[PDB]
């Protein structure tokens, strides 16, 4: 529910075009577009509530991933390196640098 | 451990374990057992004669 409008019109125009638009039109006269299709809040809505119920039935078993992920690294580390640790950007550049400077 | 059934079996366990706690599963744990409860009133509902 937008018209041409402009950049500056407020959200308030969504209402205000809400009303117009489908009490003038054919949406609603002629029974064409539904009440519950007319509000943009019941499309946000519909998005916020299924958004956060898939999140809660979706996004806990990521933890699967998230630990094979885990485990395979350090099943490399152990089979190969089992000295190694979170040898990151700093770690190893700190070791080089103290075996250089020796 | 090279060539040892007993770290395969390990590993099959714990991927297999993961596999079980996964999203496959997870989804039923949203979408049958919650109508559980209308299951246990249907089959309360079969045991009554009245409908017979």
């Amino acid at each position: 529910v937008t018209g041409k409008g402009n950049s500056s019109e407020s959200i308030e125009a969504i209402r205000e075009y809400e009303e117009e638009f489908f009490q003038n039109s054919k949406l609603l006269k002629t029974s064409m577009l539904k009440a519950h299709q007319v509000t943009t809040r019941n499309l946000s809505l519909a998005v916020s509530d299924c958004f956060w119920k898939m999140v809660r039935e979706s996004v806990e078993q990521q933890a699967d991933s998230f630990k094979a992920t885990r485990f395979n690294l350090e099943t490399e580390w152990k089979n190969n390196y089992p000295r190694l640790r979170e040898l990151d950007r700093n770690e190893l550049f700190e070791k080089a640098k103290n075996e250089i400077l020796d | 451990a090279t060539d040892r059934g007993s770290e395969s079996d390990k590993h099959f366990r714990k991927v297999s374990d993961k596999e079980k706690i996964d999203q496959l599963q997870e989804e039923l744990l949203h979408t049958q057992l919650k109508y559980q409860r209308i299951l246990e009133r249907l089959e309360k509902e079969n045991k009554e004669l009245r409908k017979l």
